[PDB]
């Protein structure tokens, strides 16, 4: 139970941090369209 | 095990090749890659820095960037510069004009591939990678923008792994580049979410010792430069000698953050170019600071001490033991034993030295100053115009400032915490 | 027959080892490539020193030990040292990161990786015992391998073992010689975690061994290799008696029938004299008596304590070398009408002595006087409980501000496990109050 449940946390908080780290390259997409239809 | 370097931008690579021309004297290698030294001491942990190439030659596991090709041409002419691999330096032809957007989101992210595709080519032949030192300015624009994309970059790829800053910060003393401390802004919004440890070097405080102690009327970035690669030697002897405390980069983490976001270190170092009760009362002087903060304005969280040299063991003992009784005010009673000592027998041309590292609740005099400096500009909008022609809303600077006001936040509130 | 294999985790156990298994090979005239002249049954036999060592057929003398380090620095340094052939190398074990003095890497992220090996090695040495007694753990509470690997492999050893005997050597931190600030955590998980997987557990204080050499033997700051050379003889003298043979000569499992009066209450505190310099040793012959006053002094003891503060439950006196019954009987007469000996009302009054007649040794290159007789007590005091408030006390201090908690929920850890380990420790410290109260 307990080496079961750590491996879930564990690979809970690493998905969190790709979560945050794909919406990151996800906003510089929306920079790089935004200067584009500025011009 | 192993450590991987990179170097972003002009600041970043004069800092850094220094750096590899220090360390590389105090293991004993040659501008050629040969080992030509007198001690066992200097090859055990070589491997840290260092591959080892064909012919016992040792090249600097080091990654040489910037969007400007002129810093890195002066670094193959500098005394060391043959020493680096030919295939390590990633350079653009565009520059980034001190713009952070230009190096975070457009130029930069043109560029960061052919940087991944090098850090990737180090990583893979690590026995097992400890993870990744970055040297660069917070007040430009490769160095501060695309720095703090790669850092980004790296994670994604190594999330495991732990990231290191040694982070410029601006200085009106030095630079009168007047858009600095939007570009230092943005750059603290990525360090606060995405490196585990940073050393704040910043140019006020470098300037002021140069000026005041050291009696140069007119500092140079030479006469800076030396201050920085003093520090940068004194805070990767643990890492690169045999030794007890702080040998790793995760165990120097674990010791020195006990909140994911308050991982920004104030470095000291003395003598400024001696006995042990000089040297311990000198590393603790707000004089000594590489960061332009006063620690009796704060609290210590936690403290790792280095001494360097030839001296007596129960003597460094019994005065790092006097320092936190007669300062106990200045160091948290919640977190107990917060001060680690190293002693290692090597020293930098000194006989002795001590290099301080704080993680120092009055670090946030330096945020203060960065936002009070960004406020000024940004209430009239000044120069916005640089950043959202390359797509960014004015929405990201105001996140910017909040994040770092909210950083000053949680200091004050660790400052103000009690025991009862 | 009798068999005890030797559990060395991290590098305050490893290094621990290397002092002990030095110290065991000297005591029994066993040499650096593993020879023993003396022993005449070549390849085997049930001689007391074959508890403690295995025998080739090409008259090798193997400890019965495995070393487990999750990096190989210091496992290095056994693989290329004096006694590299004393050790076949499936006995040193070695991962390629550490713990990072995280208790939940060494028990999950790191951990996880190396303990099923560790496991095949151990059962390998357990299948050349016609009797296997049980096993000898040395860790440190501090480390993360010493502390969350340690926990690891006892919970792991009580299922494919049950119920043989595991007996920890548990090094307790100190400020003096400390590597970590997250200590006081790493301290109270593994305790929490080992507690019911433990039959008897010495604790050694790095500050009370750290003042012994600073005191007795005018070292000025005293390095591992000092420690760890006092540590030896403490540990020698208590597996002394599973080692030689002697009429006087009494079993350690027959002391631990009387220092553990309950399952949870396994923890005795050890005194050990003398411990004299050569240049005070000259010409001052220590008697029978001196060395038994002497473990009446808070100052010999190996956890800092005041066992005048509180009630014994149990008091054992392992001596060696040049003694007799005589002499320790008329030297506990004496300390009875002058010392603060107060017993619990539950528990008889009697000292338990063994003696084991070979004589201490001393390593050369040693601190330590070689003398003619020496002693270990081992008492149940309430007073060890002082030990556990301290590290309670600096567990509280950081985790009321969750101080470095976000580098153990990181690796997959809970709060809970926090809140649970400290609750296990509130109980224990009032277990030891409660077993000290008066009978109605
Ligand atoms: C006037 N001695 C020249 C000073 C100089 O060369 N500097 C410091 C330049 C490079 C500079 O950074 O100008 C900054 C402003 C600044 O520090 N100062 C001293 C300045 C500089 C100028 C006029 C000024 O008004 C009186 C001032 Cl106050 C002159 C200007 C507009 C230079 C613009 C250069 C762009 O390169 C094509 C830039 O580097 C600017 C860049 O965007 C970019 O993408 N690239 C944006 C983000 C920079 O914000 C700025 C504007
Ligand atoms: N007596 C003694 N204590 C030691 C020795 N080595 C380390 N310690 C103590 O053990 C604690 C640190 O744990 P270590 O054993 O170094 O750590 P580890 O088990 O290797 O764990 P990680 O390095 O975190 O993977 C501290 O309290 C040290 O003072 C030693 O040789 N002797
Ligand atoms: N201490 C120090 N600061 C520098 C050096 N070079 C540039 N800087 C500082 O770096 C900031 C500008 O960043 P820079 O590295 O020049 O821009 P980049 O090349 O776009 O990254 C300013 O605050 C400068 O004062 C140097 O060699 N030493
Ligand atoms: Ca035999
Ligand atoms: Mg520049
Ligand atoms: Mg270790």
């Amino acid at each position: 139970q307990k080496m079961e449940s750590n491996k879930e946390n564990r690979e809970a908080h690493l998905a969190a941090m790709l979560e945050r780290l794909q919406e990151k390259d996800k906003h510089a997409e929306e920079v790089r369209k935004n200067k584009e239809l500025k011009e | 095990r192993e450590i991987v370097h990179i170097q972003a931008g002009q600041c970043g690579n004069q800092i850094g090749a220094k750096f590899w021309e220090v360390i590389s004297d105090e293991h004993g290698i040659d501008p050629t890659g040969s080992y030509h030294g007198d001690s066992d001491l200097q090859l055990e942990r070589i491997n840290v820095y260092y591959n080892e190439a064909a012919g016992n030659k040792y090249v600097p596991r080091a990654i040489l960037v910037d969007l400007e090709p002129g810093t890195m041409d002066s670094v193959r002419s500098g005394p060391f510069g043959q020493i680096f691999r030919p295939d390590n330096f990633v350079f653009g032809q565009s520059g980034a004009g001190n713009n952070w957007a230009k190096g975070h989101y457009t130029e930069g992210a043109e560029l960061v591939d052919s940087v991944l595709d090098v850090v990737r080519k180090e990583s893979e032949s690590c026995d097992c990678l400890q993870g990744f030192q970055l040297t660069h300015s917070l007040g430009g624009g490769t160095g501060s923008g695309m720095g703090t994309l790669l850092i980004s970059k790296i994670r994604e790829e190594y999330p495991d792994r732990i990231m290191n800053t040694f982070s410029v910060v601006p200085s009106p003393k030095v630079s009168d580049t007047v858009v600095e401390p939007y570009n230092a802004t943005l750059s603290v919004h990525q360090l606060v979410e995405n490196t585990d440890e940073t050393y704040c070097i910043d140019n006020e405080a470098l300037y002021d010792i140069c000026f005041r102690t050291l009696k140069l009327t007119t500092p140079t970035y030479g006469d800076l430069n030396h201050l920085v690669s003093a520090t940068m030697s004194g805070v990767t002897t643990c890492l690169r000698f045999p030794g007890q405390l702080n040998a790793d980069l995760r165990k120097l983490a674990v010791n020195m953050v006990p909140f994911p976001r308050l991982h920004f270190f104030m470095p000291g170092f003395a003598p400024l170019t001696l006995t042990v009760p000089e040297l311990t009362q000198q590393m603790f002087d707000a004089k000594n600071m590489m960061a332009a903060c006063d620690p009796r304005h704060g609290r210590y969280l936690t403290v790792a001490a280095v001494f360097r040299g030839r001296m007596s063991m129960k003597e460094v003992d019994e005065q790092m033991l006097n320092v936190q009784n007669k300062n106990s005010s200045y160091f948290v009673e919640w977190i107990p034993n917060n001060v680690k000592t190293a002693v290692c027998d090597i020293p930098p041309g000194l006989k002795m030295s001590a290099t301080f590292i704080g993680n120092s609740t009055a670090i946030q005099e330096l945020f203060k100053r960065i936002s009070e400096q960004f406020t000024a500009m940004f209430r009239r909008k000044a120069f916005l115009h640089w950043y959202t022609g390359e797509g960014m809303d004015e929405m990201e600077f105001t996140e910017a400032e909040s994040n770092m006001n909210d950083l000053v936040s949680e200091y004050q509130q660790y400052q103000d915490a009690t025991a009862d | 027959m009798r068999e005890c294999i030797s559990i060395h985790v991290g590098q305050a156990g490893v290094q621990i080892g290397n002092a002990c298994w030095e110290l065991y090979c000297l005591e029994h005239g066993i040499q650096p490539d593993g020879q023993m002249p003396s022993d005449k049954t070549i390849g085997g036999g049930d001689d007391s020193f074959n508890t403690f060592f295995s025998e080739t057929g090409a008259g090798k003398h193997v400890p019965r030990a495995v070393f487990v380090d999750l990096e190989p620095t210091v496992i290095d340094e056994v693989r290329t040292g004096t006694y590299r052939q004393l050790f076949h190398p499936e006995q040193l074990i070695t991962g390629k990161e550490d713990a990072a003095n995280n208790y939940a890497r060494g028990h999950y992220t790191i951990g996880k990786e190396i303990i099923d090996l560790v496991l095949d090695r151990i059962r390998k040495l357990a299948d050349q015992c016609t009797g296997l007694q049980g096993f000898l753990v040395f860790h440190s509470f501090g480390g993360g391998t010493g502390s969350g690997f340690t926990s690891l492999l006892m919970e792991r050893l009580s299922v494919d073992y049950g119920k043989k005997s595991k007996l920890e050597f548990s090094i307790y931190p100190a400020p003096q010689v400390s590597t970590a600030v997250v200590e006081p955590y790493n301290s109270i998980l593994t305790t929490h975690t080992t507690l019911e997987h433990s039959d008897c557990a010495f604790m050694v204080d790095n500050e009370a061994i750290y003042d012994i050499c600073r005191r007795n033997l005018d070292i000025e700051r005293p390095t591992y290799t000092n420690l760890n050379r006092l540590i030896s003889q403490i540990v020698s003298s208590i597996t002394a008696s599973l080692r030689f043979d002697g009429a006087l000569n009494v079993d350690l499992t027959e002391f631990q029938t009387n220092l553990v009066p309950y399952p949870r209450i396994h923890f005795p505190l050890a005194t050990y004299a003398p411990v004299i310099s050569a240049e005070k040793a000259y010409h001052e012959q220590l008697s029978v008596a001196e060395i038994t006053n002497a473990c009446f002094e808070p100052a010999n003891q190996m956890v800092k304590c005041d066992p005048r503060h509180g009630k014994y439950m149990a008091c054992c006196l392992l001596y060696r070398g040049d003694v007799v019954p005589k002499d320790v009987n008329a030297a506990i007469a004496t300390i009875k009408t002058k010392r603060s000996i107060q017993f619990v009302d539950w528990c008889p009054t009697g000292f338990k002595v063994g003696i084991n007649y070979q004589p201490p040794t001393v390593v050369p290159g040693g601190d330590l006087a070689k003398v003619q007789r020496a002693v270990c007590m081992l008492s149940n005091t309430t007073a060890i409980a002082e030990a556990w408030a301290r590290l309670d006390h600096k567990f509280d201090l950081m985790y009321a501000k969750r101080a470095f908690v976000h580098w153990y929920v990181g690796e997959g850890m809970e709060e809970g496990e926090f809140s649970e380990a400290r609750e296990d420790m509130a109980a224990l410290e009032k277990d030891y109050e409660e077993v000290g109260v008066d009978s109605v």
